[PDB]
C-alpha cells in the first residue's frame, strides 16, 4: 500500500535503524516522539516492555497522566500501561490527602447522591500488593 | 483546601466522542502552519484517537502540538510536561508516523516492525526489494539488512 520500487530499499533502512546515543539524531520513525519520551526516561521504567510494539500500545495516557497528577511523588516510571504502578513510599499518605480534598469538594458542590457516589468510587484504589491498581 | 488538586479527583478520562482523533487532526495542522501524509491493524490498541501520518514530524512540530494543549489554573501533568485539563493528555492524541513496511506506528529498530519477525515475511521483501528502481548500493545496503535477520 506505502511500499513502491522507490522507497522500499529507504524504508528498510529507515525503519530498522537502531538508536546510536554518539549520533541521536539520526531520521528514525517517530524519533521527536521517542526523544520526548526518552527525556523523561519513560523508555526505562515499567512501560520499556512497550517500547518495541506499536506505539497506539504504549499506554493509556489519558489515565497515566489523571494518576500522576493525583501522586505528585509517585516516580513517573512507576506507571504501568494500563495505568497500574508500584507503590511508592508516600502512597499512603497521599490516598488522605486526596481523600480530604475530595470530601470538601463534595461539600462545596451542589451534587446528586448518585453522583456523589461516583467521585467516591472514581478514587479507590486496590492494592494487590507490589503494584497499585486504581479504578 | 487544594482547589487544582480538586479538578483531578472529579476528572473523568474523555469519551469516544471527547478529546477524539479528530482534535488529533486539527491540532496537527494547526501545529505545522505555526512552524504532511495523512492515512485512514490486526491486533488491537489502546489509544485509537492518533491521527496516523506517512511522514516526519519534526521537533517543532510536535513541541508546538503539545502546547496546544495548554491551559491555565492546571498542574504540570509529568507525562507530557503540559499544563493541561486533567485526564485529558496530549499524548493519546499527538500525530503518529507508520512503517511503511507494516503500515503501523512504531520505533525503529531491529525488533521493533511486526513484518520482520517472521522468515516468509523477510523473503517476500527481498523479492520486492529486487524489483526497486533505487540506486544499488541502497538496495544493496537493504538487502543485506534483511539477510542479517536471517
Ligand atoms: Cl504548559
Ligand atoms: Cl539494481
Ligand atoms: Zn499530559
Ligand atoms: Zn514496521
Amino acid at each position: 500500500p506505502f511500499l513502491t520500487p522507490d522507497n522500499i530499499a529507504s524504508s528498510i533502512l529507515y525503519s530498522t535503524a537502531s538508536f546510536s546515543r554518539s549520533k541521536p539524531d539520526r531520521p528514525r520513525l517517530n524519533l521527536s516522539l521517542e526523544l520526548k519520551l526518552m527525556q523523561n526516561e519513560l523508555n526505562k521504567g515499567q512501560l520499556k516492555k512497550q517500547f518495541k510494539g506499536d506505539l497506539r500500545n504504549l499506554a493509556d495516557w489519558n489515565n497515566l497522566s489523571l494518576v500522576s497528577s493525583k501522586f505528585p511523588s509517585l516516580p513517573i516510571t512507576n506507571l504501568r500501561p494500563d495505568g497500574s504502578f508500584l507503590k511508592h513510599r508516600r502512597f499512603n499518605e497521599e490516598i488522605a490527602y486526596n481523600r480530604q480534598t475530595l470530601e470538601k469538594a463534595i461539600k462545596q458542590l451542589d451534587l446528586s447522591p448518585d453522583k456523589v457516589i461516583q467521585l467516591r468510587e472514581q478514587n479507590g484504589v486496590a492494592v494487590n500488593g507490589r503494584v497499585c491498581y486504581p479504578t | 483546601f487544594d482547589s487544582i488538586l480538586a479538578k483531578s479527583l472529579l476528572a473523568t478520562t474523555p469519551k469516544e466522542d471527547e478529546f477524539n482523533k479528530t482534535l488529533s487532526t486539527i491540532n496537527l495542522e494547526v501545529a505545522n502552519k505555526l512552524t504532511l501524509i495523512d492515512d485512514p491493524p490486526p491486533y488491537e490498541i489502546i489509544e485509537k484517537n492518533h491521527q496516523l501520518v506517512g511522514r516526519s514530524l519534526s521537533k517543532a512540530v510536535l513541541d508546538n502540538f503539545f502546547l496546544l494543549s495548554s491551559l491555565s489554573d492546571n498542574v504540570r501533568c509529568r507525562c507530557c510536561g503540559i499544563k493541561h485539563l486533567p485526564a485529558h493528555c496530549p499524548l493519546s492524541i499527538v500525530p503518529l508516523e507508520i512503517c511503511f513496511l507494516c503500515g503501523t506506528p512504531h520505533f525503529s529498530g531491529r525488533d521493533t516492525c511486526p513484518m520482520l519477525r517472521n522468515k516468509e515475511a523477510i523473503y517476500r521483501l527481498k523479492d520486492s526489494l529486487s524489483k526497486s528502481r533505487e540506486p544499488f548500493h541502497i538496495k544493496k545496503q537493504a538487502m543485506a539488512r534483511l539477510n542479517s535477520f536471517l
